[PDB]
């Protein structure tokens, strides 16, 4: 019954990533005064299937890889970690109920930079690596503020249990008391996943080749599935963290509906933002963190440690 | 067991999917190709120093992680001072780099 | 007469400084940019449903070439070679002779449609409206050889498209 | 010379300007040397023009700056007319200003939107090519071709405006300022866009003139120079408009100048629609301009002139002229030499993009690699005219 | 029109709703109609193991009440 | 053929080598990846391989040459090689280490029962048959046109093989 | 209120196409389910419609025959199946069918 | 149920063909003017993406190369390089007179007289430039050309 419950989490994730690609192309289209996919299946509902079948029958590129082992680890590591990040999410009950769910998710996402680093080193092209190194410095940079911001929030929740975040926001969303942190959190999840205006990997491809340049259609398609899995998961986490739905233990499915709608609307705000702004230059997205977000994140971390004490509002430990 | 069975599946499913993707398409015989094709990697200090700065900041964060559990202590004045002291140290480390030509990757 | 595109001096009162501070910290202009994109999402797309719907053209449109006839059925072309002389791309090759009834008619009329620039100088230069550019723009081929038109092809295009070509000439001949 | 990065835009992206091979030396993120290699769209156009009559050579000028089709035609026509010593009639001069300003709008939409598209701002590109698509219909209704009209010819224009065109142009112009405003709601005050353009590729006024720059590249640095105002050529002395002038010489001022030129073009188009006079469209002189198809089929003299005009062509008196116009990209000029026959002896094309691109190395000094993309975009380079 | 994007968002929504719905239902099925017991701390584990011996069938979700007090 | 069309030119080449051949590409791939050479007494086989272009040239000149009609030809390379040494030489070019010592299936059998039987058959010498010399073609050495063939297999100072007189 | 009225139009399209079977055929053949006046039909089977309240470019369209010159064109249709008489009207070169 | 091998191969062939034509990611050499009309095929009015044809594709994920402008002799080696790097199945669309056969520089010393001298071409789109609609007709002709492929059906009878 648990093996089933795992496949009731893995398979639906892959299908959501499949149909996020349709939703992305159609939302971008209508913001650009066009229709987007609407020919392959009714309203483009078969576009993801055609793209999927097309890529896996495509002739593979020539690996020409320096390290065969690290060539195959990178996609396996990326895909496996992306699926693993979903096991502690309370929707409203987690698949695995962890007492340190927040650290488990924070710790697991820190390993996601190995896929970037390995594939770049295994690519066998010198400009591919400098692409991977530039991306890694961006990923680990915006992890810093995510950890500190997450630390600040958990000082009003009182635990690392992800299901305790629901109880904290039973009376009111944490978006009110922590909107300065929700702003910098939301951006850092854009930069964490390498999304516009932070998708320097795709934008500067000609200047510096991206790390995923060497993989064939099938293997490259897997790198891409892991990347939207993270984007959906980081907005599900954004919803639980700052827009906590109320849980009625007799009607759990009502939580799952209201919860799901909030996850989509943030996930479609990623698409909304992609269609609205130009890209950052690399030294500018490093300036934004080390010289804007980090000073404010540290000041608000100091504030959110002092505030519970001076208002007598320290949350329970249990 | 459940965490182990969850992980083992997630990486077994990823492994099969990648193994199928890499090898199974090789059974399609798309003709055969011709021949595809000095410099080195110029080490950059800016890309190194950003990695190190993350390493040092990331460690100072490890000391901040227990803070949620640390506010349950009777001795709150001691906890509050040492909490602000560590976060302020994280600020002084940032200020030193900022004011001493350190955030060179930021330029 | 000139204007200054960017010669403003920002005001240095506290009210204005706070306005820029609020803008810098609260991302005001960035939200405004998000508003414009949101408005377009609820505007109607400009897409048309090709091939069921087509983009608007005019009578003067310059498309595929065709050789025309008189109402009786005799070919309008008299082999004057004015089109061959004017053709900027040298896309037209003409040979002529006296026909069995002594008429001045071509024996070879060819257009290398891959040389042609679809400028319509040849129809401007023809004295008898024999060569025209038709309204057809959907005649892409799979092989290069299918785009080297001989006389038969252009005569067949004239027979195929005369109904439309004549109406387009009727609509524009007064401007010409 | 930490490393030399030979950047070929051979695998071209959705820019369409052409293909540029750029050879650079990157001492880290910074650029120390930039070396454009520009033979990839060299088609021998100037030599081919020597084997064509003056009329046959005109379509070559559509295909130089292939986003300024009717402005390139006007430059050729103004040069040939000057050697012929003839004058186009007043109605055609208004049509040539009217479509000269519709072409300026066409060029700046491509210039600003593809500049922004390269710097990641994709959406305004789609917003504005719905407008360019409506402008392409004006081109097709007067000439029959969406792009390479071949419409502006020595002596005037090929045909008259079809009935109902001016109303449709007025309807387009009435709604168009709002379209520009939407574009500025996404770029003018956007901090990300400003960070990518402000104080990038600065050019001093003194270095601009010596390097041969023209157009926005001068006016961004504060030089008060516009050929339409100082050396007017059609009816531009009879239309009121202002020249936008920059103050800092950076990309952002050049971006602002172009956006303000689009507004002044709509201002001019408004005056052309109201002041359009009646009359004929080509010089009433059949040894230069072909006669009407009705007269050619009725009059012996008209048939003779028709026959000769489309075979030999009109002969141009011997002489050499340098004619330049304020093209959207800059000063577009042709040095045209006539040996007295009906085919030009030499036709040298002065492309504004040729000098601007040569000035890239100067502008790129001390900038990051990602800035070079912004510098090339603000120059508005199309390789049809760079190479010819 | 814009509402033609909804079918894609609806399929995506149905996909992100199954994980939460299936986990809740499967928990009820395996645990006798109640929520799965949560034991983060050792005391909560001690009580769950106590209930396991109490029931007599070796299931910790089988509650025994006053009827067994005799 | 020699009965149906008596005036026919019958051309008998040896193993032909080239970029898309299945002779040297066979020794570089099948022997190397996933396997160690299946050479069956490689010291007993002598091979005389001919370059593709020389065969192509020979065929053309047989069209343009009017004496070729009715004649059978033998196209053979400049040199005779020992099948063992040949495989060794191939490996040196491909920079794959050589250590002296796959089922047929649908799709496209790569390595087969009969292919081995042929790679081991010894290149017959039939002196009376005319060869490339009689058609104006000079047989090209293996050494020149073997780096061309095998530069692809090479990952990311080479000595020739020894001929058999 | 307007939302209900909008939905009424959506249902009217299903009946306007002859029922669910008729409404689905156009959906998969033409990827569009608008309904408009039948301006005419031509000798090969194509049907021509206009709706002048649409914007310029969509106010006219054709539903291609399912067979033409002995070729099954239920799925495979192309813009060259419009005959010259209607080609002028469909491309708005004229104003009269 | 009962089914022959011939029937199975015909249906699988229809599946892969439907996927390959439904998801055509084009690489575009925007060599000259014709690239401007390629850009109009992506703009709102025609919107090639609604057919499943992505606006921008990398050379090594592309399915079709669209040659939109004049191919000069200096540029020809680079175009063949890109063509070889493209993974199969690969198709070339020749757009406009210049690429089709040289066009109005056909008699130039610096121009390749047609891109079929360099790479194999599947569809030729006439015009100078072809209208955005004329290019769209060409792409839809490539989809029908792909629909008629019989790779599996041939393989069975080999
Ligand atoms: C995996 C998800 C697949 C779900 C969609 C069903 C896919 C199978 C469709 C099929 O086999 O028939 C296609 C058929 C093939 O047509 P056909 O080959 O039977 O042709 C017959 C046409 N008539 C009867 C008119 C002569 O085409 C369709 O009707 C499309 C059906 C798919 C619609 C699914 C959309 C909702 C999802
Ligand atoms: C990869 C993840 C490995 C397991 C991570 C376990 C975790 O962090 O969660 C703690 C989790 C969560 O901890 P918790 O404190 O939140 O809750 C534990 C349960 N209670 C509270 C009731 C006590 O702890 C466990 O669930 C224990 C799982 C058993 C330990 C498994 C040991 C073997 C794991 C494999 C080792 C790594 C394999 C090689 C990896 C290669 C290099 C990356
Ligand atoms: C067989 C399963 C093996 C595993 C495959 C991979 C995983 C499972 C994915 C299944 C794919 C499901 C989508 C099928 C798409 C059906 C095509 C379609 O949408 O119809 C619209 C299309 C529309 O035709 P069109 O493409 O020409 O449309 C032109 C555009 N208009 C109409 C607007 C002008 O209908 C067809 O033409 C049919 C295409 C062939 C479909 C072949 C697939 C059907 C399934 C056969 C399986 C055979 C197994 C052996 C028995
Ligand atoms: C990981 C899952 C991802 C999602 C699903 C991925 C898509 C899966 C659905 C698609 C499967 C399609 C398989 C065919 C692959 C493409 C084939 C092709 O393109 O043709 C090239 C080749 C054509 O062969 P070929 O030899 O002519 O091609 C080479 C031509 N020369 C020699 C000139 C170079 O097709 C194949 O090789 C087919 C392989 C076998 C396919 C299975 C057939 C089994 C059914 C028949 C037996 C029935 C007996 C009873
Ligand atoms: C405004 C949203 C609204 O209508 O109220 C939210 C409503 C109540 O929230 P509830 O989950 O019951 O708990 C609140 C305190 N715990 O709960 C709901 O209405 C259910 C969720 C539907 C509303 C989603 C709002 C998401 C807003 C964030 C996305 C922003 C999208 C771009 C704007
Ligand atoms: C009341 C507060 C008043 C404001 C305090 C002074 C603000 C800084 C003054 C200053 O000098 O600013 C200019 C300069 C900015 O440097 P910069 O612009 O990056 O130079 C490169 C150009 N792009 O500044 C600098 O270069 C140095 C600025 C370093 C600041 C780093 C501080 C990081 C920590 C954030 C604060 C956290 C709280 C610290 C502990 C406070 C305890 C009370
Ligand atoms: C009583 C005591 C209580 C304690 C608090 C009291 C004081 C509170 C008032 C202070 C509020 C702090 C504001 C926190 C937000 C972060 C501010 C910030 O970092 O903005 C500055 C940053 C760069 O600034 P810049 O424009 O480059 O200026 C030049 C550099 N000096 O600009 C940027 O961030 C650029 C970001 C670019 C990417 C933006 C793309 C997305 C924009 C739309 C998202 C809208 C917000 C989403 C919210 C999600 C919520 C779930
Ligand atoms: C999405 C819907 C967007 C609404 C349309 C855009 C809009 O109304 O914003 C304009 C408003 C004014 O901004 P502005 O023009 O720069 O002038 C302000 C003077 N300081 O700008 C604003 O006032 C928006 C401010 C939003 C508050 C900051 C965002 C906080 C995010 C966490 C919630
Ligand atoms: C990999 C995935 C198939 C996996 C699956 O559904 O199981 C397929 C389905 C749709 C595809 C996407 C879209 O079809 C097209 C997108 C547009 C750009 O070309 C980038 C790739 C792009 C973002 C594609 C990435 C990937 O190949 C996708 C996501
Ligand atoms: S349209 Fe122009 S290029 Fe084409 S055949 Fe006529 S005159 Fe020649
Ligand atoms: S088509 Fe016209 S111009 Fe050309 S040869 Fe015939 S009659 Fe003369
Ligand atoms: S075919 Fe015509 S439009 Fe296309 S590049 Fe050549 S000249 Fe320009």
């Amino acid at each position: 019954m648990f093996m089933i419950n795992i496949l009731m989490l893995i398979i639906p994730i892959l299908l959501a990533v499949a149909f996020l690609t349709l939703v992305e192309r159609k939302v971008l289209g209508y913001m650009q005064l066009r229709k987007g996919p609407n020919v392959v299946g009714p309203y483009g509902l078969l576009q993801p299937i055609a793209d999927a079948i097309k890529l896996f029958i495509k002739e593979p590129l020539r690996p020409a890889t320096s390290s065969a082992s690290m060539f195959i680890l990178a996609p396996i590591m990326a895909l496996g970690l992306a699926l693993t990040m979903w096991i502690p999410l309370p929707m409203p009950y987690p698949l695995i109920n962890m007492n340190l769910g927040v650290l488990f998710m924070l710790a697991m996402s820190s390993l996601a930079v190995y896929s970037i680093l390995w594939s770049g080193w295994a690519s066998n092209s010198k400009y591919a690596l400098i692409g991977a190194l530039r991306a890694v410095a961006q990923t680990i940079s915006y992890e810093v503020t995510l950890a500190i911001i997450l630390l600040s929030v958990l000082l009003m929740s009182g635990s690392f249990t992800l299901s305790t975040l629901i109880t904290t926001q039973e009376q009111m969303w944490l978006i009110l008391p922590a909107w300065p942190l929700a702003m910098m959190w939301f951006i850092s999840t854009l930069a964490e996943t390498n999304r516009a205006p932070f998708d320097l990997t795709e934008g500067e491809s000609e200047l510096v080749s991206g790390f995923n340049v060497e993989y064939a259609a099938g293997p490259f398609a897997l790198f891409f599935m892991a990347e939207y899995a993270n984007i959906i998961m980081m907005n599900i986490f954004t919803a639980i963290l700052f827009l906590g739905t109320s849980h009625n233990p007799h009607m759990p499915e009502l939580y799952t509906i209201n919860f799901t709608i909030k996850s989509l609307l943030l996930t479609m705000s990623f698409l909304w933002i992609r269609a609205s702004y130009p890209r950052f230059r690399y030294d500018q997205l490093m300036h934004l963190l080390w010289k804007n977000f980090l000073p404010l994140t540290l000041a608000l971390c100091m504030w959110h440690v002092s505030l519970p004490i001076l208002t007598s509002g320290i949350p329970p430990q249990t | 067991m459940n965490l182990m069975l969850a992980l083992l599946t997630n990486f077994t499913l990823a492994t099969l999917l990648v193994i199928i993707a890499f090898w199974l398409p090789q059974l399609n015989v798309y003709s055969e190709k011709t021949s595809p094709y000095s410099a080195r990697l110029p080490f950059s200090m800016k890309f190194f120093l950003v990695a190190i700065t993350f390493l040092l900041f990331d460690l100072e964060i490890a000391l901040l992680l227990p803070l949620p559990w640390a506010s349950q202590t009777a001795n709150l004045n001691t906890m509050l001072t040492m909490a602000l002291f560590l976060i302020i140290l994280l600020a002084v480390s940032l200020a030193y780099e900022w004011t001493q030509k350190g955030l060179e990757w930021t330029e | 007469t000139y204007k200054y595109v960017n010669l403003r001096e920002p005001s240095m009162d506290m009210k204005s400084v706070t306005d820029r501070a609020a803008q810098t910290l609260l991302w005001t202009e960035l939200i405004r940019g998000l508003g414009m994109t949101l408005s377009y999402l609820f505007r109607e797309p400009a897409t048309i449903n090709y091939p069921f719907e087509k983009g608007p053209l005019s009578p003067r449109f310059r498309g595929e070439h065709a050789l025309r006839r008189y109402p009786s059925g005799e070919e309008r072309c008299i082999a004057c070679k004015l089109c061959e002389a004017v053709c900027p791309a040298q896309a037209i090759t003409i040979e002529a002779e006296p026909r069995a009834d002594g008429s001045r008619r071509t024996t070879r009329y060819d257009i290398d449609m891959t040389k042609c620039i679809y400028c319509g100088f040849c129809q401007e230069a023809c004295p008898v409206d024999a060569i025209v550019e038709g309204p057809n723009f959907e005649f892409s081929t799979e092989t290069h050889e299918e785009l080297l038109y001989n006389k038969e092809k252009l005569l067949n295009n004239g027979d195929k498209w005369e109904a439309e070509i004549a109406a387009n000439i009727q609509a524009d001949y007064l401007y010409r | 010379l930490v490393s030399n990065l030979t950047l070929n835009f051979g695998p071209q992206h959705p820019a369409a300007h052409g293909v540029l091979r750029l050879v650079m030396e990157l001492s880290g993120e910074m650029v120390r040397k930039c070396d454009p290699h520009i033979g990839l769209l060299h088609r021998g156009t100037e030599k081919l023009i020597e084997y064509k009559t003056y009329l046959q050579a005109l379509p070559y000028f559509d295909r130089l700056d292939y986003v300024s089709m009717m402005c390139n035609e006007q430059a050729y026509s103004l040069a040939v007319e000057k050697l012929l010593n003839i004058r186009p009639p007043p109605r055609a001069q208004w049509i040539r200003v009217l479509f000269g300003e519709i072409t300026r709008l066409l060029n700046h939409i491509m210039a600003v939107t593809t500049h922004a598209l390269d710097i990641g701002a994709m959406t305004p590109f789609f917003w504005m090519f719905e407008e360019r698509e409506k402008m392409f219909e004006f081109y097709e209704r007067v000439s029959g071709a969406r792009m390479h009209a071949a419409y502006v010819r020595p002596g005037g224009v090929h045909q008259d405006l079809p009935l109902g065109l001016m109303d449709d142009i007025y309807e387009f112009s009435k709604n168009f300022s709002l379209r520009i405003d939407e574009l500025e709601e996404m770029l003018t005050n956007n901090r990300i866009w400003r960070n990518r353009t402000v104080d990038i590729g600065i050019v001093t006024a003194e270095d601009a003139l010596n390097y041969g720059f023209s157009g926005v590249m001068l006016r961004g640095s504060g030089i008060q120079w516009d050929l339409r105002k100082t050396q007017p050529y059609d009816v531009y002395d009879q239309v009121e408009f202002d020249v936008p002038i920059g103050s800092r010489g950076d990309c952002y001022d050049r971006y602002l100048c172009r956006v303000e030129e689009m507004r002044q073009s709509i201002r001019i188009i408004s005056q052309c629609l109201n002041k359009m006079p009646p009359g004929e469209i080509k010089v009433d002189d059949a040894k230069v301009s072909p006669p009407k198809r009705a007269e050619m089929k009725t009059s012996m003299e008209s048939l003779i002139h028709h026959f000769k005009l489309y075979t030999e062509g009109y002969q141009v008196p011997p002489g050499a002229t340098y004619t330049a116009i304020e093209a959207p990209k800059g000063e577009f000029g042709v040095y045209l030499v006539s040996d007295g026959s009906s085919r030009p002896y030499r036709c040298k094309i002065k492309a504004p993009g040729f000098a601007h691109l040569a000035g890239l190395d100067k502008m790129s000094k001390g900038h990051m690699l990602a800035d070079v993309v912004a510098i090339i975009g603000t120059q508005d380079i199309v390789f049809g005219e760079v190479d010819r | 029109m814009w509402f033609e994007v909804l079918p894609g968002i609806a399929v995506m929504g149905v996909c992100l709703f199954i994980p939460g719905m299936a986990t809740a239902r499967i928990h009820r099925f395996s645990n006798g109609g109640k929520e799965k017991r949560v034991a983060h701390y050792p005391y909560q584990w001690y009580l769950m193991e106590r209930d396991r011996r109490v029931s007599g069938v070796n299931r910790s979700y089988v509650s025994k009440g006053l009827e067994n007090i005799d | 053929v020699r009965e149906t069309f008596p005036e026919a030119t019958i051309i008998k080449p040896a193993e032909i080598f080239g970029r898309e051949d299945r002779f040297l590409n066979y020794f570089a791939n099948i022997r190397w990846f996933g396997g160690v050479p299946l050479i069956s007494l490689g010291k007993k086989t002598v091979k005389q391989p001919v370059y593709i272009v020389d065969v192509t040239k020979g065929i053309i000149n047989a069209i343009k040459d009017p004496d070729a009609r009715g004649k059978t030809f033998a196209f053979v390379g400049p040199s005779r090689y020992l099948l063992f040494d040949l495989v060794q030489y191939v490996f040196a070019v491909a920079h794959r280490p050589f250590l002296p010592y796959f089922e047929i299936s649908p799709f496209e059998p790569w390595t087969t029962r009969d292919k081995v039987e042929r790679i081991h058959t010894t290149d017959k010498i039939l002196p009376h048959l005319p060869g490339l010399e009689d058609l104006g073609v000079e047989a090209t050495p293996l050494e020149l046109k073997a780096i061309e063939v095998l530069r692809r297999h090479r990952t990311y100072d080479v000595q020739p093989a020894k001929t058999i007189p | 209120m307007e939302l209900l009225q909008v939905l009424k139009r959506g249902l009217q399209q299903v009946s306007g196409h002859g029922g669910l079977r008729g409404y689905l055929r156009v959906l998969f053949r033409a990827n569009d389910v608008r309904v408009g006046t039948l301006v005419g039909e031509d000798k090969y089977g194509n049907k021509y419609y206009e709706d002048n309240k649409q914007f310029f470019g969509r106010h006219r369209w054709v539903i291609y025959t399912t067979e033409m010159n002995g070729k099954n064109t239920f799925w495979d249709v192309d813009g060259s199946m419009v005959p010259p008489e209607w080609h002028r009207w469909l491309h708005c070169m004229t104003d009269d069918p | 149920p009962s089914s022959r091998g011939e029937y199975v191969v015909a249906k699988l062939d229809d599946l892969i063909n439907w996927a390959r034509r439904s998801s055509l990611w084009p690489m575009t050499f925007g060599l000259a003017c014709c690239a401007v009309e390629m850009m109009h095929m992506a703009a709102p009015r025609y919107d090639m993406d609604r057919f499943g044809v992505v606006f921008r594709a990398s050379p090594r994920q592309s399915d079709v190369m669209i040659v939109a402008g004049t191919l000069t002799n200096k540029m020809a080696p680079a175009l063949r390089k890109v063509y070889d790097q493209m993974p199969e199945p690969r198709y070339v669309v020749s757009m406009g007179s210049c690429a089709n056969g040289g066009g109005y520089y056909h008699y130039s010393y610096s121009v390749v007289r047609g891109c079929d001298r360099i790479v194999p071409v599947d569809i030729y789109v006439p015009g100078c430039p072809p209208t955005a609609e004329a290019l769209l007709y060409g792409i839809l002709q490539l989809q029908k050309k792909i629909k008629r492929e019989k790779r599996l059906r041939i393989w069975y009878r080999r």
